[PDB]
């Protein structure tokens, strides 16, 4: 995407994650396991919900074309009415389509931003105790069990662990 | 001749306010009113040019 995470430096998405748009997949002696980073998913869910609410409520006074009947010698005023209603409906269709397109753009890029930001959050803690394998994974230079991974998830990784 | 009848009837309409009066006078060609319509309930409505049934 615009930030390079989705279909970028991370190859593709995990079918095995069902409870979050983003997450971790840890593998140590205590097994492997997926986990959802709930907080970032909630940021994204709020984003999308507020976007849908905005789309619904920002065009809640659009235009209502009520019908007016005219005789045969009021062709001018009838045509005025006709092309007026036509023009209003055209401009409001334009507005709806632009909103839909621009929001699709911003939303896809928002998700990309969230993935890149999560990768950066992990990297900024793991600074030197680990090494980037280039595709979204981090190799731990020390031994660290499931509570290590939990401290990484909730954001409290303790840097003093000897790593050689 | 329209419907085999050449003569033409032209109808007019008005709306009397409460407590007011209307006065007709004539000496010919008077298609006089026999009924009228009280406007008992305004509202929000429309006229729909459609062909469907109910
Ligand atoms: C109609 O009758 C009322 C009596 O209830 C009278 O006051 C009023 O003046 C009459 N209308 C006109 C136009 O005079």
């Amino acid at each position: 995407g615009l930030f390079g995470a989705i279909a970028g430096f991370i190859e593709g998405g995990w079918q095995g994650m069902v409870d979050g748009w983003y997450g971790y997949h840890h593998s140590n002696e205590q097994g492997s396991g997926y986990a959802a980073d709930k907080e970032s998913t909630q940021k994204a869910i709020d984003g999308v919900t507020n976007k849908v609410n905005s789309i619904i409520d920002k065009m809640n006074t659009q235009f209502e074309a009520v019908g007016r009947e005219f005789n045969n010698l009021e062709r001018r005023i009838e045509n005025l009415n006709k092309k007026m209603e036509d023009g209003f409906l055209d401009v409001w269709t334009y507005n709806a389509e632009l909103l839909v397109l621009m929001e699709n753009e911003r939303t896809l890029d928002f998700h990309d931003s969230n993935v890149k930001n999560l990768y950066d959050k992990v990297r900024l803690q793991l600074r030197d105790n680990a090494k980037e394998l280039g595709n979204g994974c981090f190799e731990f230079y020390h031994k660290c069990d499931n509570e290590c991974m939990e401290s990484i998830r909730n954001g409290t990784y303790n840097y003093p662990q000897y790593s050689e | 001749k329209v419907n085999g009848q050449s003569g033409r009837m032209e109808f007019f309409w008005t709306i009397l306010k409460p407590n007011d009066a209307i006065n007709f006078e004539s000496n010919g060609n008077f298609i006089a009113p026999e009924y009228a319509y009280k406007i008992v309930k305004k509202g929000d409505s429309a006229i729909m040019k459609s062909e469907l049934e109910y």
